[PDB]
């Protein structure tokens, strides 16, 4: 068997990690203190859920995670939270000074003092595992500790462990959730830096999830807890293949072979259904063909784009719960007789489907409801290029004036980094246009 | 359970289907079944389900040919571990005055939407599940007649939505519930709620354990609703999005601050946490808006010359506590309604 | 816990620092004895930013007094709040500089820089997380501005990863009768344009005009200028001394207010304007406060923001008001179709809210603008530089110490380039 390690950097990163671990403990039945009454092989062994939890002498299931932050404020809530007995004190790494939303600081000044400790902690955590698969890093692009330090750690992990995958779960910022005007400046830098040290990357448009929470979940002003719960649900639906011995996507190296036909192109599109509110617990029922037809909707995707124009390179469907193969075939025939779709004929990948016979789960007392079946579609598409056309555009709006750029140069990096980064963006856009034909 | 498409330009390769079909072929290992549109008209021979799959935890016999209610109780009896039971969109014929108990003790959730059951019928139907923790009775045109006696005392969920015959007189009958922790009332036509048993500044004895009151898409046009909501003893959560009083317009926040100002223990509104900053903003707006009227109603900072009328108190029963929390409004704070020439 | 080490050089700088400390002591709630008798939890919520934690709960300031003569160092030691300061925080010499930049920057300044850096390091070592450095001084004197520039350069060389703030004061003929005040003003500006991140321009001509006309004072003295400066300083650091929903970080604030590394000069203002003794007049509403704070009359600099372009603006209110009111006011001001439209406020102001107004007032507002109109001030002294450098007047005082006419030409060229860049960016499209 093989396990995995998840490094959570930044505020959004540690929040998403905490939500994911809470959902995992609620699904597997692990109590906050770390007591699994369903587990019988104490001490250690090999199980489906052993790929993300280490067993101790007292039967404690310690999550295989590393929460690092450049500020003690955020980690204080985790240390004093209800799950204080779940995570180990050493796994939580804190810093005395933050990046102040700066990439140069997180990649040079503050990063050079904490990168060594992070690497030592990762090595200590990996010593217990007999076979590691990759490193599921969680960050975003609107901060300086999520881009700078993430790229700095990727640069070292590509040298220490080169034979291990490196999956990411980035968060695409939005102009309504933006906390700084140099938020793009950080994004471009870390994007250009992790291109050769990342196999598959998952981006979350903040505006898309905000609109989903406002419409589906029916919330007046969705907060960061409402968006951290949905990201945890997505992460659980995606990792069920590794946490329940799923047939499709059994390991991390398969994500690059199924959803990444091209090395440079590694930004699939992930959509999930359904999204019922807690109030409408038993109002309507959705079949296996009514939830698979809701994952081909622009408003249901995690990134605002128009896949109907471009063409798809890959496609992987994952059902979770009561789903019969006949229903899956009927839904496929419906999707193949109703919607018009284009596909790359010279791509070395195609359509794949997998099922996981496990009941869904939702945080009790939350805004989500318990459904009987769920679907998650991961499809790489050229329409994601649109998501870039916006980002790069803002960069130009900040390049003609060179505003707030001296702050980044007066910390470590030089000036050619921006030209290299925008030159890497132009090449990516050209490759996207070529693949789209 | 026991029993090629070519999209775009690539085939559809299925993997792992054999594992699922071999896992579902096991009837003694079924933890949840959702028989929808399966055309279930009868239960069949007795004992067959008690030995084939007697360990089912969830059943959803919605949209079937179930005629009589006994056909459902027969299936529920053989299942000694029935934790969830949903039979919506079925025209069941329940008894007239018979109670079937000793068959749903392990039932924690019950759903009977669009079933056509009335109040007198459901009162006896729920007798078999005295330890029921959740109950859903929406979209049924139910008309409450009298309050339950020894039935539904462990139910913490009362979903009474899509019922246009649920007035406050009918809600008073279900307010006696001792463990009712939630009450849904969306799309019911309610327009006002009163509690004459209590006065201004007191706590009503009704709804002792109510913690979440959902009244979204209702006839809430008067501020008296939120003012009376203050009397609830444990109203921690509230929900109200589309009312004659609540708008989706950008200028609706002005009303939100008032809602939080009408309830004291409202820590969450419309599925959003409330902070001290939010509480203070909403409390400063309520005083800034209702200061002028407090002067005309006979108000004065003098602790012995404060003589307010009854209408101003009934309309603002949460304005006297704020007068002491942040002092009374000054004369220079009530002169911002004139332009310049 | 972000700690900021305060510094004050020169007579004017020391006086301004002492006044600001005495003003904020009454707001935080720390009696001059060195203990806290405040009754607000919000006061001690961020007291560590400017006060140290000693035994018995005694709060000690983080200020570092520096001079070349002892007179002013003795006056502050015996002032109303002269006991809170540590005795070993007073660094001074005997001869002074003599209104000469070369004598206060290269000789005596560099001679006492060792003893000053000693205390600077002793203070910096007693901090959990050092954020930056602040300095209060003037630009029309030798010791003050010379030692200020020298210490700024030293702190930049020894701590390149720290922010620098300088509340420099620009002299004026109506306040001083010294002829070599333009030369020292030009050299300090050249040094600051190279080794500074923030520079709050506090003109000594605008303050005099305000004290003469607004306050209706017959013969205003330094006591009517220092009080206003301390009030403006307290209004500027309102977020850095008390909580607030808005980001109260110094680095992020400087990054947002320093889009240009040469145009980092900020004009500060504050309404309502009060004098000494009489301060409790009335409570102005939010509209009136916003109209008065953005008025050229309540500007500490002689330049009018209207005669230029708004690059960055930061507003901070304090009293008993909600952020919703300020937001609505600021959004209606820019609405061209509203009944409250003006023509001197940009379409983006970093608004803040506070619940601790100053003493003698129920509401107050402070504004900081990176407008290009400040260039006018840079042209006011430049003209004087042409009426002296061309005649080589008093040049033997500088060349005799070590300075070269090559240093003067470089400073003049730097000032001219700064003025040209300001005037060029003033004509940019408002997209
Ligand atoms: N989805 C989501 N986005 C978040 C969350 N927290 C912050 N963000 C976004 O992330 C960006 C801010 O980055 P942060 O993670 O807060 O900052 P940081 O990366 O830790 O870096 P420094 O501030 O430089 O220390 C903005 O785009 C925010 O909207 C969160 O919980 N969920
Ligand atoms: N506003 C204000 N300006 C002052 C004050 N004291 C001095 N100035 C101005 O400061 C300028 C230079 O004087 P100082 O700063 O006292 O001198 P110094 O900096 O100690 O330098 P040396 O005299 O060479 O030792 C002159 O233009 C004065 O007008 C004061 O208390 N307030
Ligand atoms: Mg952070
Ligand atoms: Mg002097």
């Amino acid at each position: 068997m093989r396990e995995c390690i998840s490094i959570h950097v930044g505020q959004a990163g540690v929040q998403i990690g905490n939500a994911c671990w809470e959902l995992y403990c609620l699904e597997h039945g692990i109590q906050p203190d770390g007591q699994m009454p369903s587990d019988k092989t104490i001490g250690g062994g090999d199980d489906s859920f052993n790929t993300f939890f280490s067993e101790t002498g007292a039967g404690k299931h310690v999550p295989r995670a590393v929460f690092v932050d450049l500020e003690p404020t955020v980690i204080d809530e985790v240390r004093t939270g209800t799950y204080r007995q779940l995570f180990h004190p050493e796994q939580l790494i804190t810093g005395k000074e933050d990046a102040a939303n700066n990439y140069a600081r997180g990649h040079y000044t503050i990063g050079k003092e904490i990168i060594d400790l992070v690497l030592d902690r990762i090595r200590k955590l990996a010593d217990q595992c007999t076979g590691l698969q990759g490193f599921l890093v969680f960050h975003s692009f609107g901060g300086g500790t999520g881009s700078g330090f993430t790229s700095l750690l990727m640069e070292r992990l590509s040298v220490d462990y080169g034979k291990k995958s490196k999956l990411e779960f980035s968060i695409y910022p939005a102009p309504q959730v933006s906390t700084a005007v140099v938020e793009p400046y950080n994004s471009i830098l870390t994007t250009h830096t992790t291109l050769e040290h990342s196999d598959c990357a998952f981006m979350v448009d903040n505006e898309a999830i905000y609109d989903i929470c406002r419409r589906n979940l029916d919330i007046e002003r969705p907060t960061y807890t409402n968006l951290n719960r949905l990201i945890s649900q997505i992460v659980s639906s995606i990792t069920a293949s590794l946490r329940f011995d799923g047939a499709l996507n059994v390991d991390l190296t398969e994500f690059q072979t199924n959803l990444v036909p091209y090395p440079r192109i590694h930004f699939p599109l992930a959509t999930y259904a359904p999204v019922i509110s807690a109030e409408k617990a038993y109002h309507e029922q959705l079949s296996v063909a009514e939830i698979t037809n809701a994952c081909f909707e622009p408003a249901n995707q995690m990134v605002k784009c128009d896949p109907r124009h471009g063409k798809y390179m890959a496609c992987c469907l994952l059902y979770r719960g009561d789903v019969v193969p006949k229903d899956v075939n009927a839904a496929i025939a419906t999707i193949k007789t109703k919607r018009s779709i284009q596909f790359v004929d010279w791509c070395p990948t195609g359509f794949k489907v997998g099922i996981n016979y496990q009941p869904p789960t939702v945080v009790p007392g939350g805004d989500l409801a318990k459904v009987q079946r769920a679907v998650c579609m991961l499809s790489n598409t050229t329409a994601i290029a649109e998501a870039w056309a916006r980002l790069d555009h803002k960069f130009d709006l900040m390049y003609a004036k060179r505003a707030f750029v001296h702050w980044y140069v007066g910390e470590g990096m030089e000036e050619g980094e921006f030209s290299e980064a925008r030159e890497d963006m132009a090449a990516l856009e050209k490759d996207y246009e070529e693949v789209g034909v | 359970y026991v029993l090629i498409v070519t999209i775009g330009n690539k085939p559809v390769e299925t993997i792992g289907f054999d594992s699922i079909m071999k896992q579902q072929s096991q009837l003694s290992k079924l933890q949840e079944v959702s028989l929808r549109n399966c055309a279930v008209s009868c239960a069949g021979e007795k004992g067959g389900v008690a030995e084939a799959c007697p360990n089912i935890r969830k059943v959803d016999l919605s949209k079937n040919l179930l005629s009589s209610w006994d056909e459902v109780i027969h299936i529920a009896d053989q299942l000694r571990h029935l934790e969830v039971l949903n039979v919506s969109e079925n025209k069941l014929k329940f008894p007239s005055g018979s109670v079937l108990t000793g068959t749903l003790s392990v039932l924690k959730v019950l759903v009977l939407n669009q079933t056509g059951i009335t109040w007198a019928e459901v009162l006896r139907c729920v007798a078999g599940c005295p330890g029921l923790e959740e109950l859903y009775l929406e979209s049924n045109n139910i008309f409450i007649s009298e309050r339950p006696t020894d039935v539904l005392q462990t139910v913490k969920l009362l979903d009474l939505s899509s019922n246009q015959l649920i007035d406050e007189n009918q809600l008073y009958l279900i307010a006696h519930l001792p463990r009712l922790e939630q009450l849904i009332l969306s799309d019911t036509g309610i327009s006002s709620l009163h509690f004459p048993d209590a006065g201004i500044g007191c706590k009503t004895s009704m709804f002792p354990s109510l913690k979440y009151l959902v009244v979204n898409d209702n006839q809430i046009s008067q501020w008296s609703f939120f003012n009376e909501l203050e009397k609830l003893p444990s109203l921690r959560a509230l929900s109200c999005l589309r009312n004659p009083l609540t708008k989706e317009d950008k200028e609706a926040e002005t009303a939100r601050l008032l809602i939080i100002a009408s309830i004291g223990q409202l820590k969450t509104l419309n599925k959003c946490e409330i902070l001290p900053e939010e509480r203070r903003r909403a409390e400063l707006d309520y005083r800034k808006a209702f200061g002028n009227e407090w002067k005309q109603a006979g108000g004065h900072k003098d602790p012995e010359k404060n003589r307010l009328s009854e209408e101003f108190l009934t309309a603002h029963p949460r304005y006297q506590f704020l007068c002491l929390k942040y002092g009374a409004p000054e004369d220079w704070e009530l002169k911002t309604q004139q332009p310049l020439m | 816990m972000r700690e900021i080490v305060h510094i004050q050089a020169g007579q004017c700088g020391n006086q301004i620092g002492a006044k600001f400390w005495e003003v904020i002591s009454d707001e935080h709630g720390i009696d001059p004895t060195g203990t806290y008798h405040g009754d607000s939890d919000l006061q001690l919520d961020r007291i560590s930013v400017y006060y140290n934690e000693a035994t018995g709960g005694k709060y000690v300031p983080r200020a570092i007094l520096v001079d070349l003569e002892p007179g002013t160092m003795d006056s502050v030691r015996s002032g109303p709040f002269g006991q809170i300061f540590r005795p070993d925080n007073f660094v001074f010499g005997q001869s002074g500089a003599g209104n000469n930049w070369a004598k206060g920057h290269y000789t005596e300044g560099a001679e006492l820089v060792d003893s000053v850096l000693d205390v600077v390091r002793k203070e910096a070592e007693s901090c959990d997380c050092l954020q930056g450095f602040q300095l209060t001084h003037s630009l029309g004197g030798g010791t003050g501005s010379g030692m200020g520039t020298l210490l700024i350069s030293k702190i930049r060389e020894e701590y390149p990863d720290r922010i620098m703030n300088t509340f420099s004061v620009v002299p004026s003929p109506k306040v001083s009768d010294t002829v070599v005040e333009p030369y020292n003003a030009t050299l300090s500006v050249h040094q600051l344009v190279e080794n500074t991140d923030e520079t709050y321009c506090i003109d000594n001509e605008a303050l005099y005009d305000i004290c003469f006309r607004t306050l209706k004072l017959t013969t205003p003295t330094y006591g009517d200028l220092n009080h206003l400066v301390s009030a403006t300083m307290s209004g500027v650091t309102t977020c850095l001394r008390f909580p607030g929903q808005l980001n109260a970080d110094l680095r992020k604030l400087a990054v947002n207010m320093v889009p240009f590394p040469r145009l980092h000069f900020f004009m500060p203002g504050f309404a309502p304007l009060t004098s000494r003794g009489s301060q409790q007049y009335r409570a102005l509403t939010v509209p009136e406060l916003t109209q008065q704070v953005f008025d050229a009359k309540n500007m500490m600099a002689a330049c009018d923001p209207r005669h230029g372009r708004y690059l960055t603006v930061a507003a901070v209110f304090r009293g008993r008001m909600s952020m919703k009111e300020v937001d609505e006011q600021m959004l209606n001001v820019q609405n061209k179709n509203s009944s409250y439209f003006v023509e001197w406020i940009p379409n983006n102001v970093k608004t803040a809210v506070c619940d601790i107004p100053p003493r003698g007032l129920k509401m107050a507002v402070t504004f900081i603008g990176n407008s290009t109109a400040i260039q006018e001030l840079f042209k006011r002294i430049s003209e004087q530089f042409t009426a002296m450098f061309r005649r080589k007047a008093f040049l033997h005082w500088y060349t005799g110490e070590g300075m070269d006419e090559m240093e003067f030409t470089e400073a003049e060229s730097n000032m001219n380039d700064l003025v040209s860049e300001y005037q060029q960016y003033q004509d940019a499209t408002a997209e």
